[PDB]
């Protein structure tokens, strides 16, 4: 025969390789393929649909109204409404979505996001807020002239009232690493923060307090690198 | 030329003069099988008329302490009209839905309702039983709950164990009660078989939500009615023999 | 891409369309337009 | 349309905006459609070509990585049966269970350690059951002739044994999620054992045996790897929040529901 | 200007030189520039033509041996961890720390020996972990079910495993030195235990077991040795002469600074 | 298959051998490159 | 130079610029003439 040698690597079985295999039926021939409408290609298919974010996932709060931001009539001017981080692999209310849990089997992601605020109150309920996305840096603002100096949207409540933040990407690396806290905060993302432009106007018979819907998404800038395992599943025994 | 609409099918027609956009689910028309996909021999019938119109189910009551709705659409309409003579005679089928969902209410009222199809949308038993032959199963009336619907137990996790804030990959849409009074999703026939019989098997199924709850003033109208009428858009029928109901 | 075997299950192994799953309303929507009239 | 993809989409650059009329920020959310809002549109940007790949995120790559799919334990009866269902463990069952219907070849590898762990030099066979085969119904009986079946021989201190399996199902595709009933009939109120249970997923069964005449006396546990490969897929749904309970049903807890995020102090405290 | 190379530089005959104006030996080592007096503008010369090859001294050539990055031991909790940095032995620090950047792919290899030093038929599990995911508890944890991280079953009558590494790095190339902080914030003034920490430079977590149910009773220890190859470098920097103490630190001992030439009598006299 | 024999220098790991190995992230591309002034290329550079 | 893989990191392996070390001066300093006038 011809002679050969065997080299390291031989009789391993390693998991994510790309060989062939011997076949157990020959002259194989399977069931003719139909349509079947809704064929996805790849994942960033699923990642550029919105999906509610859970931003109010606090205590003494029930099952499904942990989907909702509260606004109501206030009396001292400027006041915030709500807040919540940007990272998609930290938990928090990226983890209730489906790009948190798509990039949660992959490690390193890149690209812009996009949020999409819409209004349930009444038809009468007037208002306008100033949603600020905030880079890297100090906490959370303190105050609206804080929050102005970053990247903001004032959306005001009218007959459309579904707007839609686009959050960029701001970063000094290509890609972030889907692993923060402690000696990880090197990847953070910044703040988005819902502030009150000027009221939540309301006329009389109508009631007083409604409701934010917040859904999140990403843009086709959207990049997903080096596969890993997620954390949400646990196992004892077989099933 | 956004939000009046006007939909006729067979000899039924629905107005609406505000609404969101017509959805159609995965970009796809349904339309009749080819004769590539075809697989049964015998000829299939078309009646394309009466069983291809409006059918109407009965109004469900929208109040402050809702949980939400869900319907087997392949097993509501096996007892109305010549649609249910067809599917409880013939043995095979196949056609698209088209489902309207209606739910008015004045400028003074709020409230969200979120309502989507779901493939093969299977019922789970609730219960902590990891023994397999002792864990709790739903009942006949829970999976098929037919032209009566049937509520939900915990709409946060879609009594499937899968979570509703993921449930927007579905074809959906939002009856949001001040931008649009009713909600429309036009479904080809989605199933990994050519033909399948529409009794012990039901393709998808509707599911009416509240996200943002019901409320209002005092003085204003309190029970909110809620109607769904749904159309079996391109309806094949086969295998023709003795009738059977369940 | 070589195989060594008369059946083609047994050998070794960038479309894509968002469209079906982000718009898939009947009326196309504008970019700088309102959804809505 | 369908547009072709070598890497992520570029940025052009963006100037400021000053009339009435477009307005690329509000969008509708009750219409059931995504948001379009584009960078270009939203802030002044600049131009970048983006060259960053996206090719590993497809369906082949995402899932043509060996999991775990059965142990079969033969604790040495004479022979160990293991009906072939990817159920069993959660780490696999989920990334399927995020769509519908798959379409797929499959790539089963066995390893096989014993007791602590060890490779004593003996022989074991493997014999595929497809439903309607006769299952052995001892250690020396006739089913393990294999005049017809797929067999594999091999030593505990060989490499691990390596088949490939094709698209073995009487429909289009495997379904995941199967709403309707197998047979005809009243179907009972009180304990539905057979909703959701579809017979074109039921595949046959796995046998193990050592091959002996006499017992020989060790344990052993085969481990079954499979690698999905030739992978299509039909009807994305979402991803599954509540732990698993059984195998072929997807049951959760009516008491004591996991909530998809975790707790903080208010609303107003993003920290 | 860039000019290619086959061997070394040649020489050309020369003569005496008698005329003033020219001056070759004067050069000005304040200006920061080496000196350019060749040999034939110095000494009377003759013509050679060199043919030595200078072929083997480029980055690709003396960076392209394995040497050891390393030694994890399993003196058997069940499983070893480690995690990657190759700043543990002073062989290839020094040669690494030679330059400020490089970018370069791996090549990773396991010789695994036991406690005075033997081959046992067993079976061993190497698994990269890499930042984020979850490092595994036990030694029949669910991390080892590795259904998507990359893991090597070897057995230590085996050859040596061996694999290669890409430039898995989120930065454009490795960086020796890092003169800065990872985090925001006031810094404290006694002790910066962050100073000098690249974060591009972290890249997981490297565990070993033994594939079994039982407790095997064995001590083994595992060598890892790496050879660069396609490797790009950038910024040269001088070589340490002073002796290594910490793994992520360049500290030294300010009394007894070693010299970096050895004394003799006097400076008049060269034996 | 393919009739062969092994050769001494078999199951031996060389140092300064120039072998090629198997990948461990299939379908992976790197970080791209920028330029970074002053790259060497041999080490007679840094000798003058 | 053969590669057996898809990804090209998994294969087998006279440039000299030392003018940007060891005279990276602005104004260029011939070799016969004095270096500052
Ligand atoms: C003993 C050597 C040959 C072994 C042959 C075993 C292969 C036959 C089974 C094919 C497996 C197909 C993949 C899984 C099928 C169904 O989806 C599962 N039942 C899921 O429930
Ligand atoms: C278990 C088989 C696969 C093993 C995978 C391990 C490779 C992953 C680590 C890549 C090593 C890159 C080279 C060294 C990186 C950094 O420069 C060091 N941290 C230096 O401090």
């Amino acid at each position: 025969g011809i002679p050969a040698e065997l080299r390291p690597g031989t009789n391993q079985f390693l998991t994510t390789d790309d060989d062939t295999a011997a076949p157990i039926l020959p002259g194989f021939t399977p069931t003719p393929t139909i349509h079947i409408p809704g064929e996805v290609h790849s994942l960033l298919e699923l990642c550029r649909v919105e999906t509610i974010l859970e931003v109010n996932n606090t205590t003494e709060a029930t099952g499904l109204t942990r989907l909702l931001i509260p606004v109501s009539s206030q009396n001292k001017a400027d006041e915030l409404c709500a807040a919540f981080m940007v990272d998609p692999g930290r938990i928090g209310p990226w983890q209730s979505t489906l790009v948190g849990q798509i990039c949660r089997y992959y490690t390193q992601w890149s690209g812009s996001l996009k949020v999409t605020f819409m209004f349930t109150g009444s038809f009468m309920a007037t208002g306008k807020m100033l949603v600020a996305y905030s880079p890297p840096g100090s906490a959370q603002p303190a105050n609206r002239e804080t929050a102005m100096l970053g990247t903001h949207v004032i959306w005001d409540f009218g007959l459309q009232s579904s707007v839609s933040l686009v959050i960029p990407w701001i970063s000094n690396t290509h890609f972030r690493t889907a692993k923060t806290g402690g000696n990880y905060d090197y990847y953070t993302a910044g703040v988005v923060t819902l502030w009150y432009q000027t009221n939540y106007v309301v006329p009389p018979e109508t009631p007083g307090e409604a409701y934010i819907i917040a859904m999140g998404a990403a843009q086709d800038n959207f990049t997903l690198k080096i596969c890993k395992d997620t954390d949400e599943v646990t196992q004892q025994a077989v099933l | 030329s956004d939000r009046v609409a006007q939909l006729t099918v067979g000899n039924s027609s629905i107005t609406t003069q505000e609404a969101a956009n017509i959805v159609l689910a995965y970009g796809e028309w349904p339309e009749y099988c080819p004769d590539t996909d075809a697989t049964a021999v015998d000829k299939p019938t078309r009646p394309d008329v009466s069983v291809n119109r409006f059918y109407t189910l009965d109004s469900k009551m929208w109040q402050e302490n809702s949980t939400g709705w869900y319907w087997k659409f392949p097993d509501v309409l096996n007892k109305t009209g010549v649609f249910g003579q067809n599917a409880q005679f013939h043995y095979l089928y196949r056609s698209g839905f088209c489902l309207h969902v209606q739910c008015n209410a004045s400028k003074f009222h709020q409230g969200a309702l979120l309502v989507a199809v779901i493939p093969e949308f299977v019922i789970a038993g609730r219960g902590s039983n990891t023994k397999p032959n002792e864990a709790p199963h739903p009942g006949f009336t829970t999976t098929f709950p037919g032209t009566t619907g049937a509520t939900f137990h915990d709409p946060y996790v879609l009594d499937s164990g899968v979570p509703l804030s993921q449930a927007l990959i579905y074809p959906h849409q939002w009856i949001n009660l001040r931008t649009n009074n009713c909600a429309t999703v036009i479904v080809p026939y989605i199933n990994a078989v050519p033909f399948d019989s529409a009794i012990n098997h039901s393709n998808f199924g509707l599911i009416v939500i509240p996200v943002s709850p019901l409320k209002y003033s005092s003085g204003a109208t309190t029970a909110i009615p809620i109607t769904i009428t749904i159309a079996p858009l391109n309806s094949e029928f086969g295998g023709l023999r003795q009738a059977v109901s369940q | 891409n070589i195989n060594y075997y008369k059946d083609s299950y047994a050998a070794s192994a960038f479309t894509q369309d968002p469209k079906k799953f982000t718009q898939p309303v009947l009326d196309s929507i504008r970019e700088l337009s309102a959804p809505l009239n | 349309s369908v547009t072709n993809a070598e890497s992520a989409a570029n940025t052009t650059p963006s100037s400021h905006r000053l009339e009435t009329g477009r307005v690329p920020a509000l969008q509708a959310a009750e219409t059931g459609a995504t948001s379009n809002a584009t960078d270009e549109n939203m802030i002044e940007t600049r131009c970048v070509v983006n060259r960053n790949g996206v090719l590993e995120t497809t369906i082949n790559h995402f899932f043509s990585r060996s999991g775990l799919v059965g142990v079969v334990n033969l604790t040495d009866t004479g022979y160990a049966t293991w009906d072939i269902d990817i159920m069993g463990f959660v780490q696999l069952r989920r990334k399927c269970e995020m769509f519908t219907y798959m379409r797929f070849n499959a790539e089963f590898t066995f390893v096989t350690t014993t007791k602590n762990g060890e490779a004593r030099p003996y022989m074991l066979q493997y014999m595929y059951v497809p439903p309607g085969a006769p299952k052995p119904t001892g250690r020396d009986a006739f089913q393990w002739q294999t005049a017809t079946n797929p067999s594999v021989f091999v030593k505990l201190t060989d490499p691990p044994a390596q088949v490939s399996v094709p698209f073995m199902s009487p429909a289009s595709a495997y379904q995941w999620f199967y709403d309707g009933y197998p047979t005809f009939g009243q179907h009972p109120e009180t304990s539905n054992t057979t909703y959701g249970l579809c017979p074109n997923n039921m595949m046959g069964t796995f046998a193990v045996r050592v091959v002996s005449r006499e017992a020989s006396q060790l344990k052993l546990q085969t481990r079954v790897y499979m690698k999905l490969k030739h992978v299509r897929a039909w009807v994305p749904r979402p991803i599954r929040s509540q732990p698993y309970l059984l195998k072929n049903f997807p049951n959760y807890d009516s008491s004591k529901i996991t909530n998809s995020a975790r707790d903080r102090s208010s609303i107003k405290q993003a920290n």
